[PDB]
Order: C-alpha cells, then sequence, then structure tokens
C-alpha cells in the first residue's frame, strides 16, 4: 500500500543523494536530527537516518529529482489522491497537472530562503502533526537527514505530504 | 581560550575498566563532534570513538567496538570513554579533540594526554640517584649533572629541576625497560661551572601511579 | 580509508624543501587534513581541505629548525577516521660532536648492591654514534642500554645516554671504568675514564 510507495521514496532518496552528492551513512553532518516527535503517531515508526553530503543545492535536487520519479511511476487513480496531500499538509490548492512544479517551486523558493538557509543551530528538531497506522504493522518510515537546514526542509516538505497520506 | 582536560587514565590489569574524562572550556559545547584519539608508544595515531552533538549518532572503531562506550553530558561540558574489557594492545595516551563543526571537520584542538597501561603487573616506585656534578668533561667542561629515575613501573615519571625553573640544558631522555620489567631514566641537565656552589640543584621526580614524589640534592 | 603516507623519513637543511604525500586507496575527495606532532607533545594542525583522492601532497618550504616533528594526514570526512603511518622531520646541521661525560655510581647505588655507571653524549649531531664500553681496558657487553633523545628545537641535536649496570660485587673488583665514544665529527675516539675513588 503506502509503505510500498513510501518505502522506493525512501531509497531513492538514499540512492541520488550517494551518486548526485557523493554522501554516505558514515559522513559528517553540519546538521542533525535532535528529536523526532509525531504529535499524534498511531502506527508510525519513523527513524531518522544520516545520510548527510555537503553540496546543498543538490541535496535539494536529490530529493526533488527523487519525488518527481517516484510520482510518473504512480498509477492515474493514484497521483490523484497527492492534489489532496499538499492541501492538507501545506494550504496549496493543486490539480494533478500543476503538482510538480508547484511542489519544487515551494521546496526551491522555501527552502533556500534566508529563514532557513540561516540558522546556525546544529541540532534541529522534526515536528510532523499527524500519522495513522494499523496496530498489526504500522506504516514505517524515515527522516533521510541530508545535513543541511535546506535540504533537511525539502525532506521535511516531502515528509509532511506523505504523513498526510495515511488520513 | 579553549582547553580539553583529560582525566581518569591510570595502570590497571587486563579486563580493567577505567573512565577517561574530558573537560571542556571556552566554546559552545553544544555545537562540536568531540572525539577520542589514542596514541601508542612509539608508533601510531589510531581514532577510538566520536560523538556527536547530542549523542544521538555514536562511531567507534572496529578494535574497541563493544568493549568501549562513548558518551557526553553537555552541560557539565565533558566527554567521557569508558573503557571496559580492556587488554594489552589497549595501552596508549589517550587524547580528546573537537571536531571543527563550526569550521572544516579536523581536529583543532586536541587535549594534553591521560596515559593507560594495561599489564598484568604490579605499580614500583622509583629509586632517584643523583647522577654527581663531575667535573669530568670534554667539550667545554661546563657542570654536568643529573639524577637518575630507576626501577620503576609503569611509565611515565615527570622530573622537573629546580621544581620549573630550570629548563635550559635539562634533557629527559625516553625511559629504557631493563631486564627486570622495571623502567631507567636518566635526566641530567648542562649547567654553568661557577654556579656550583651557589645554587642548589634538586630534580623532583614523581611517580602518580605508585603516589612516590622525590627531590633529591645533586 | 586506508591512507598511505611516504616518505617515512625525510631530513633537508634549513631553507630548503621536502616533500610529504599521503596516497589513499579509495577516492576521499577533497577531505584530508595534515597533522604534526611535535615531539612528547599533542598533536596541532597544520593544513586542512573541504567543499578523486588517491594522491595528495604536503610541501613545507621555509623550513626552520623548529619544524623538527612527526606530521600525519587524516580521512576528515568518512568513518572510521583514518590516520596516516606517519612522517618524522629531521632539519640538518653543521656536523657536531658529543660532549662526552662520564658519571660514576652514587654511593647510595653501592649500597643497594647494583651499580650504574652513565655516559653523556650531549648535543651532537647526526643521530648515529657509537658507544662502546670498556673496564679495565676491557669490552662489557650485554649488561649497557642507551637512551636518545629527539632532536632540538633549537640546535638541531640530540643527546644519548649509555647506562652501564653492573652488581656491586663486579664494581668493586675493577677500578678503570671509560667509555669510548665514536663518532662522525670526531678524528680519534674521546674516551672519559675515571679510577675508582677520587
Amino acid at each position: 500500500s503506502i509503505q510500498t510507495t513510501v518505502n522506493t521514496l525512501s531509497e531513492r532518496i538514499s540512492s541520488k543523494l550517494e551518486q548526485e552528492a557523493n554522501a554516505s551513512a558514515q559522513t559528517k553532518c553540519d546538521i542533525e536530527i535532535g528529536n523526532f516527535y509525531i504529535r499524534q503517531n498511531h502506527g508510525c515508526n519513523i527513524t531518522v537516518k544520516n545520510m548527510c553530503s555537503a553540496d546543498a543545492d543538490a541535496q535539494l535536487d536529490a530529493v526533488l529529482s527523487a519525488a518527481t520519479e517516484t510520482y510518473s511511476g504512480l498509477t492515474p487513480e493514484q497521483k490523484a489522491y497527492v492534489p489532496a496531500m499538499f492541501t492538507a499538509a501545506l494550504n496549496i490548492q493543486t490539480s494533478v497537472n500543476t503538482v510538480v512544479r508547484d511542489f519544487e517551486n515551494y521546496v526551491k523558493q522555501t527552502c533556500n530562503s534566508s529563514a532557513v538557509v540561516d540558522n546556525k543551530l546544529k541540532i534541529q528538531n522534526v515536528i510532523i502533526d499527524e500519522c495513522y497506522g494499523a496496530p498489526g504493522s504500522p506504516t514505517n518510515m524515515e527522516f533521510i537527514n541530508t545535513g543541511s537546514s535546506k535540504g533537511n526542509c525539502a525532506i521535511k516538505a516531502l515528509m509532511q505530504l506523505t504523513t498526510k497520506a495515511t488520513t | 581560550q579553549v582547553q580539553l582536560l583529560e582525566s581518569g587514565g591510570g595502570l590497571v590489569k587486563p579486563g580493567g575498566s577505567l573512565r577517561l574524562s574530558c573537560a571542556a572550556s571556552g566554546f559552545t559545547f553544544r555545537d562540536y563532534y568531540m572525539s577520542w584519539i589514542r596514541e601508542a608508544p612509539g608508533k601510531g595515531l589510531e581514532w577510538v570513538a566520536s560523538i556527536s552533538r547530542s549523542g544521538t549518532t555514536i562511531y567507534y572503531a572496529d578494535s574497541v567496538k563493544g568493549r568501549f562506550t562513548i558518551s557526553r553530558d553537555n552541560a557539565k561540558n565533558s566527554l567521557y570513554l569508558q573503557m571496559n574489557s580492556l587488554r594489552a594492545e589497549d595501552t596508549a595516551v589517550y587524547y580528546c579533540a573537537r571536531d571543527e563543526a563550526s569550521s572544516n571537520y579536523a581536529f583543532d584542538y586536541w587535549g594534553q594526554g591521560t596515559p593507560v597501561t594495561v599489564s598484568s603487573a604490579s605499580t614500583k616506585g622509583p629509586s632517584v640517584f643523583p647522577l654527581a656534578p663531575s667535573s669530568k668533561s670534554t667539550s667545554g667542561g661546563t657542570a654536568a649533572l643529573g639524577c637518575l629515575v630507576k626501577d620503576y613501573f609503569p611509565e611515565p615519571v615527570t622530573v622537573s629541576w629546580n621544581s620549573g625553573a630550570l629548563t635550559s640544558g635539562v634533557h629527559t631522555f625516553p625511559a629504557v625497560l631493563q631486564s627486570s620489567g622495571l623502567y631507567s631514566l636518566s635526566s641530567v641537565v648542562t649547567v654553568p661551572s661557577s654556579s656550583l656552589g651557589t645554587q642548589t640543584y634538586i630534580c623532583n621526580v614523581n611517580h602518580k601511579p605508585s603516589n612516590t614524589k622525590v627531590d633529591k640534592k645533586v | 580509508i586506508q591512507l598511505t603516507q611516504s616518505p617515512s623519513s625525510v631530513s633537508a637543511s634549513v631553507g630548503d624543501g621536502v616533500t610529504i604525500t599521503c596516497r589513499a586507496s579509495q577516492p576521499i575527495g577533497t577531505w584530508v587534513a595534515w597533522y604534526q606532532q611535535k615531539p612528547g607533545k599533542a598533536p596541532k594542525l597544520l593544513i586542512s581541505g573541504a567543499s578523486s583522492g588517491t594522491d595528495f601532497t604536503l610541501t613545507i618550504s621555509s623550513l626552520q629548525p623548529d619544524d623538527s616533528a612527526t606530521y600525519f594526514c587524516q580521512q576528515t570526512n568518512t568513518f572510521p577516521l583514518t590516520f596516516g603511518q606517519g612522517t618524522r622531520l629531521e632539519i640538518k646541521r653543521t656536523v657536531a660532536a658529543p660532549s662526552v661525560f662520564i658519571f660514576p655510581p652514587s654511593d647510595e647505588q653501592l649500597k643497594s648492591g647494583t651499580a650504574s655507571v652513565v655516559c653523556l653524549l650531549n648535543n651532537f649531531y647526526p643521530r648515529e654514534a657509537k658507544v662502546q664500553w670498556k673496564v679495565d681496558n676491557a669490552l662489557q657487553s650485554g649488561n649497557s642500554q642507551e637512551s636518545v633523545t629527539e632532536q632540538d628545537s633549537k640546535d638541531s641535536t640530540y643527546s644519548l645516554s649509555s647506562t652501564l649496570t653492573l652488581s656491586k660485587a663486579d664494581y668493586e673488583k675493577h677500578k678503570v671504568y671509560a667509555c669510548e665514544v665514536t663518532h662522525q665529527g670526531l678524528s680519534s675516539p674521546v674516551t672519559k675514564s675515571f679510577n675508582r675513588g677520587e
């Protein structure tokens, strides 16, 4: 179900970050995630994986290229659920034809803003408002730490969308 | 004005335990990856562990893995490395450093160093004997005197002349380990021939593993 | 990961150049850092890099006698952080001869049952020195131990400390104890000797 499409995304983000940003799990981080609280979780085991790197712009491009690549592979009736995911997570009213750019334009214009590039706080914190899952097997997710506040901003943006799919 | 004072090292037997501590001062501890590095006697600079700014991602080496534990308390600005299940290969001088998060990852400041010796032997305090100011000489005849720290274990000992005043011509040699399994050291000084009568020449040897402070006149 | 440092021992005079290389196995990138460990002191950093990586070099050019130390290289981005073999630099000097001083046993040692005669070869360059011991004009072997210091930060000179550990009995059975020193700076060996007493 949802987990089948998030796992390939969490593994395309990882791969693209390793060939497009020369990253690794063994690589030091400019910014690390301190605490991952999920206000109201019910079946979401969200672990923070460290895949840090240096080109903050390439991290943002890699996650976007991974987010878009995973979107084309969706079925026509499945990619119809997405315009609700934006409107629920970012209140950006979009349509199936206008998603890919309006995601990019949000990510590029929000995650390169001075408010996220100049945080200077190395220990950051992630706050996801909602997430739901089954008791027997919870939806399993990951916050890939890119190492930068702007690249992690894109992950959080992508993360805010997927957690809004369970509802 | 940054510093990193190490503490806790010393002599333990195989399978022993030491909690090495590193007290930080002068920066924002919350913003630096703190690490621990070991230099084996004579040869080798080797990494032991590294901890993040929150202590959430901890990385170790393969030789000290499963045994050692690194940790941090950022409010008391300290770094610790609990060295359990020790063996003889872990005998070394242990340093703590601050990886340059804010600048270019590297160890911009290291610490003095705490020595760790892991052996099944026991401590033996030194016997300090004065190498006398014998007028016998070659090049200058400039007075030659010293002290002989001998039959001690473990290494090192801190030889200081005139309680920190004397530094010229002072030589503290590497200690040779003689057949007994104990150590032998000679610390000589080249001093002006004139000032033998007026000045008091004293060597302040110290062996903290055996609490054996010795000051001997020459 | 594995960083292979060469040359392991280089030495050039003041005002000349030395080249130290940290050839790596896997491409490490631009992340190499070089460190200096003054003899017997906590290591200190010299240069760093950030953003292939198979070969890297360091050239220290305006050499001063204060730059005699051990130099190390390190992978500074990828764990396990590995350092290099290490390169020792020695600054050259005009050939200087040892100041040979002989010290007879302490009466305090005489009472212990062992006696140690020390021969100090002070301030000399190069390191190579032959210290051969003679007791009543006879070679004593298998009991001699020596220790050499690291190069000086000012005179570019070493120092040696031979130690002849004998038994109190074997000391009282002889009177003439010498120390024959053969060095490069000397034309003939300098043989200091003491006779028991005086």
